[PDB]
């Protein structure tokens, strides 16, 4: 009982739905990664290795399209816009290992490594990312090794009582971030040690993302 | 010395304002509206369900014809709906998918949106080419865009998370006036019916009344305990209501320059996302994080009814200009149109 | 000297807000109640209209 | 700029076949439904065919159904009209008309220049063939319909077109009251039920031409005879 | 006691299976917001419960000819239809279960390349194709479903082969191959590959989360194969055993009837395995309720 114009109006709407449904299928098959980190923590370097208010970077690796969102320019409250990323495939967190004996320029009393731990704890334990995997990157490996020879790790972690070598000091720092995981059941953390001349940084993300895809498939298929 | 003396004078001025507001608090809004009868139970049914958004809906705005509405979702789609038939009139693909606000021009010729990209994009709906195109991108805010409202086809006001609101000249693309004074992220703004003033609510738990033409803050309203997320002018322009994360709605008066009434319930412990008034102003509709929309009696602070039709957080709502229906958008990716029956 | 400059501006703003004319809350409350009474009949959500006049039947 | 150029017309033998093309430039062709409308020499307008956006819906006039085929090529922005078994009744100028349909749209807003072909139902009535007019004086044009054009949704699907001598038709009034974009406000459309009036206040030299009233309540779309204004 | 024990087992299975399958259908439909399902795993699970529901609704009309008198009171027209309907449900449920294991195999072993064709539209086409293959597979069932005149005044519905001396062999193997033998190999092989390809090298196997993932998938993949094997092997073992046996005894008759109950128990435990062993679905069901 619709007029000739309204029939084309309804037909036009069905034309729009055919395009909205088409885009929904394409947008659900792409990987959305939220990139976080601290100041001068290698967060900007990862973008250069995987090449306003928010910076969005796209790259495709092995028939998988990755959407990486950089939110380093948002100086406002994090808790207001953080829920906008609820549902990202994984979170890439950059931590500078060499920044263990350094302190914040403004605070002048808070250790730079401890600032990353507080930021990681606020994101890993965040309610919006309850079941979101974290791809933890520990950058500046070479600089950390050189500084550990002169500056002991005990300055950053007084409780550390291990050998003054990279093979034992770095592993202690890795366990500290993983110990901050308040939910060791619904998520896993993929820790990788990158460098300024490394070339496997993107490969680690793809494998880490693949495991996240498998975990979601198991949940959907009912096996998990 | 001088700095210490100046900050002491600010406290004296704040105490002077607080005493002045207390002096004129002769009666309470509850006492004034005690005699009037309650609105009863407000039962509204979902007349229409707008489907097609595939992600969380963050904003909606009715057109002035009370028939067309625009909704924004973070699937990167701005959709214009014919609410009578649920037909989609337009589907605007957004350059940035992280949209947080949307506005319908009062003339109906333009829509606006913007989010974490710090840009307010203006889209022309009436082009000879038959498609919606970007006519202006308003850059200049250094934080996320939380709200935007057209005054006419050439002027729009935007609030940002960089603690400032701005008035923009769309034709030149420059902000003619900048409204500064908030110490936190401004989350919402509402235009007065005459479009000469507007109020904004920020995350410093304060609401400021701004003069559009003069460009300064006329009055500041405090009383909330957490970030204000929503704000809406009373239909006569002499009052406004806010919604905050402290699970409360408060009715502030411009001329009395103080809070008049609080709209909260003990079961409600979640934040408020959106607020709106009915055409007569007797009903205050507020959206909540607990997936529901509560209809309040504005005068008597009684929960008149509940709109429970969403499976996620009600992120936005709006009442038509004629008052015929209310639309609610939600993170469950659906919009619903509600009205009552005799 | 950023803090001292900001302090003068904040104090100056509070002077403007303290010099406004304020009416009694009873006067302001009555006007809001009066507006609702005058426009009550033309509010479809408050008083639902007959189904014949409702575009969303 | 928006352009619609038709081609393929010319002198053909009776019973032959001819292919008409309408190339669209300057607007989103795939978003618009397209019509072919013809006008026999010294006659009124006659609707031929319609193809919707997305090619899902196709309508034909009864006098040409089965012989004419209308098609579109969205990537090339070309509209086609395949004609077969051409008769002497098909001698006309064929116009390409764009029309988009959504709430508040203005269908039939842009017409093509037309191509000339020479071969070797609601009734819309405009009884007044000609009206002598003088500049600056108000003129009213009347149209009648066999059926009521007012639909139950409140729209009255009546359209007004003006074809100045030597020019393609232009939309003046759509849905019986609304004024098309780019048309001076002096034109006003008034009607009720089956009787409609087009009022032209302060007539000017440009307004001289033939005026057609069209119904869009249902297919086939039918035109009135037309009222000519002459000085 | 035997005359009451057998109906009690069938009655308990019939009621429990319907409740389990109805819960699965109810949860998936509610999850779909009263619309066509947009997830491939959701399409298979509701269709599997639909076939199981059909296989259970026809149980009372198929067991009353076994406990009370063994007399078919519905005539030849219903005898051919019900036997064909019952055979179709047995084949369709196994085919859906077998195809669902391949879908889970694709979603895990090939998580990247399978997104091209693991669409809701493709899932609907395959399931509709499973029913079509089920009708073709049950072609001998309804072509040879004729009334068998038993001695005395009582008759019973059954399969009356034209050459029971020789045709009894191929008919038994054909049901064994398509319904038990071939699908079990596919289902078992699919899930063992899942357990061997569910976690990558980069995944922190030392973390408790990954160790918990492997533990839950292991007890779900094995349980699905274990239920399918146990609920059908004795029914088909006796089906093959009765080829050599000419005169069945009372114990053999009781075991065969018990084997029938296990066959209907397959459609009773499948919805419960999905509900119990899938914490993700269990939480969503609680969330929906």
């Amino acid at each position: 009982t619709l007029s000739a114009e309204d029939k084309a109006a309804v037909e036009r709407s069905k034309m729009i739905d055919r395009n909205l449904r088409e885009d929904g299928e394409k947008a659900a098959r792409e990987v959305k990664l939220l990139l976080l980190g601290a100041g001068e923590s290698g967060k900007n370097t990862i973008v250069k290795q995987m090449k306003t208010g928010i910076v969005e970077t796209h790259f495709t690796f092995k028939d998988l399209h990755f959407k990486m969102f950089d939110v380093g320019a948002q100086r406002s409250e994090r808790k207001k816009w953080i829920h906008c990323f609820e549902g990202v495939t994984a979170i890439i967190f950059c931590v500078a290992l060499s920044d263990y004996d350094l302190v914040l320029a403004e605070d002048e009393e808070m250790n730079r490594m401890h600032a990353s731990m507080k930021l990681f704890d606020s994101i890993c334990n965040n309610k919006w990312f309850t079941d979101t995997s974290i791809i933890l990157f520990l950058n500046k490996k070479d600089l950390f090794e050189e500084k550990i020879k002169k500056s002991p790790l005990t300055i950053c972690y007084p409780e550390y009582a291990g050998s003054n070598t990279y093979e034992e000091a770095a592993a202690y720092i890795q366990c500290q971030f993983e110990d901050l995981n308040k939910r060791k059941d619904t998520k896993e953390i993929y820790t990788h040690f990158t460098c300024s001349t490394d070339t496997k940084n993107v490969q680690f993300v793809f494998d880490a993302v693949t495991d996240v895809i498998i975990k979601n498939n198991l949940k959907d298929c009912g096996l998990f | 010395s001088e700095l210490d003396q100046l900050r002491q004078e600010a406290e004296q001025l704040k105490n002077q304002i607080r005493d002045a507001r207390k002096a004129c608090a002769d009666a309470t809004l509850s006492q004034i509206t005690n005699n009037i009868d309650p609105v009863g139970r407000i039962q509204m049914r979902t007349r229409r369900t707008l489907r097609g958004h595939l992600a969380k809906i963050y904003a909606m705005h009715w057109g002035t014809d009370s028939r067309l509405l625009v909704s924004a979702s973070q699937d990167g789609k701005l959709i214009i709906w014919d609410s009578y038939t649920t037909n989609k009139v337009h589907a605007i693909p957004l350059r940035s998918s992280w949209v947080m606000t949307c506005a319908y021009a009062p003339s109906g010729n333009y829509v606006a949106c913007g989010g974490l990209d710090n840009i307010c994009s203006i889209y022309n709906l009436k082009t000879r080419e038959g498609n919606v195109r970007v006519s202006r991108e308003l850059a200049g805010h250094t934080g996320y865009l939380s709200c935007c409202r057209f005054l006419d086809d050439n002027q729009i006001v935007t609030s940002s998370g960089d603690t400032t609101c701005a008035l923009w000249d769309i034709e030149t693309g420059q902000q003619t006036t900048t409204f500064t004074g908030h110490t936190g992220d401004v989350m919402s703004l509402s235009l007065a019916p005459d479009t000469r003033l507007f109020v904004s609510g920020a995350c410093d738990a304060s609401a400021k009344l701004w003069d559009v033409r003069e460009g300064m803050c006329r009055q500041t309203f405090t009383g909330h305990e957490s970030d204000i997320n929503a704000i809406c002018f009373f239909p006569n322009g002499n009052a406004f209501a806010t919604g905050s994360d402290d699970a409360t709605c408060r009715l502030f008066d411009l001329r009395a320059d103080q809070e008049l009434m609080t709209y909260s319930h003990d079961n409600i412990i979640c934040g408020i996302t959106s607020v709106s008034f009915s055409k007569s102003g007797r009903l205050l509709l507020a959206g909540y994080d607990d997936f529901n929309c509560n209809v309040w009696d504005a005068l008597k602070a009684d929960r008149a009814g509940v709109l429970a039709g969403h499976d996620n957080r009600v992120s936005c709502l709006g009442v038509t200009d004629d008052g015929m229906a209310v639309a609610t958008g939600s993170w469950d990716s659906f919009l619903k149109i509600w009205n009552g029956s005799s | 000297t950023a803090s001292i400059a900001q302090a003068r501006k904040l104090v100056e703003q509070l002077k403007m807000e303290a010099n406004i004319d304020r009416i009694k809350v009873s006067k302001a409350a009555a006007d809001l109640m009066a507006y609702c009474e005058a426009h009550a009949k033309e509010d479809p959500l408050l008083t639902p209209v007959p189904a014949s006049e409702n575009p969303f039947r | 700029d928006v352009q619609l150029v038709e081609s393929g017309g010319g002198l053909v033998q009776p019973g032959g076949s001819r292919k008409l093309s309408c190339s669209a430039s300057g607007f989103a062709f795939s978003s618009f439904g397209m019509h072919w409308v013809r006008q026999a020499p010294e006659k009124g307008l006659e609707w031929v065919a319609y193809i919707s956006s997305g090619s899902g819906t196709i309508y034909y006039a009864d006098t040409v159904k089965g012989r004419f085929t209308i098609s579109r090529d969205d990537p090339k922005n070309t509209l086609f009209l395949q004609m077969t078994s051409l008769r002497s009744e098909d001698t006309a100028m064929y116009y390409c008309v764009r029309s988009i349909y959504y709430y508040g749209s203005s269908p039939f807003d842009f017409w093509g220049q037309g191509t000339t072909l020479t071969v070797s139902d609601i009734v819309m009535t405009q009884a007044t063939s000609s009206v002598p007019v003088t500049p600056g004086e108000s003129v009213s044009i009347s149209c009648r319909s066999s059926k009521s054009l007012l639909h139950s949704n409140g729209n009255t699907y009546l359209y007004w077109f003006l074809q100045r001598p030597g020019q393609s038709p232009q939309l003046l009034i759509y849905r019986m009251s609304n004024l098309a974009s780019g048309v001076p406000d002096r034109f006003s459309g008034s009607g009720s039920g089956t009787a409609f009036t087009l009022t032209i206040s302060r007539l000017e030299a440009e307004d001289v031409g033939v005026y057609y009233c069209m119904q869009h309540l249902e297919y086939p779309l039918t035109f009135g005879a037309g009222t000519k204004l002459e000085l | 006691y035997i005359n009451i024990i057998m109906p009690s087992v069938f009655g308990t299975i019939c009621l429990l299976g319907i409740i389990g399958n109805s819960t699965v259908i109810f949860a998936v439909v509610k999850k779909s917001k009263l619309h066509w399902c947009n997830n491939v795993p959701d399409i298979f699970i509701i269709n599997l419960s639909v076939v199981d529901l059909l296989f259970l609704l026809g149980m009372p009309f198929m067991i009353h000819q076994l406990m009370g008198n063994g007399v078919w009171h519905f005539g030849e027209t219903m005898c051919t239809l019900i036997t064909a309907m019952d055979a179709n449900s047995q084949f369709t449920s196994t085919y859906i279960l077998t195809a669902m294991a391949i879908d889970r195999y694709l979603a895990t072993v090939h998580p990247i390349s399978s997104t091209k064709f693991r669409k809701p539209s493709v899932a609907t086409l395959v399931i509709c194709l499973l029913w079509a293959l089920s009708f073709i597979s049950i072609t001998p069932v309804w072509l040879y479903a004729r009334l068998i005149p038993f001695p005395g005044g009582a008759v019973g519905c059954g399969i009356r082969l034209p050459n029971p001396d020789t045709d009894l062999y191929w008919f038994t193997l054909y049901q064994f191959f398509l319904a038990f033998a071939l699908p079990f190999v596919v289902i078992t092989a699919a899930y063992v590959r899942i357990l061997q390809r569910m976690t990558s090298s980069v995944a922190p196997a030392s973390q408790r989360s990954i160790r918990l993932r492997t533990k839950r998938v292991t007890r779900t993949a094995i349980a699905i194969c274990l239920v399918f094997f146990v609920c059908w092997a004795p029914y088909y073992v006796l089906q093959l055993t009765q080829l050599s046996i000419s005169r069945p005894t009372l114990t053999f008759v009781y075991l065969y009837n018990a084997a029938i109950s296990l066959g209907y128990a397959n459609s009773c435990l499948n919805p419960f395995v999905y509900i119990v062993l899938c914490e993700t679905f269990r939480k969503r069901l609680v969330l929906s309720v």
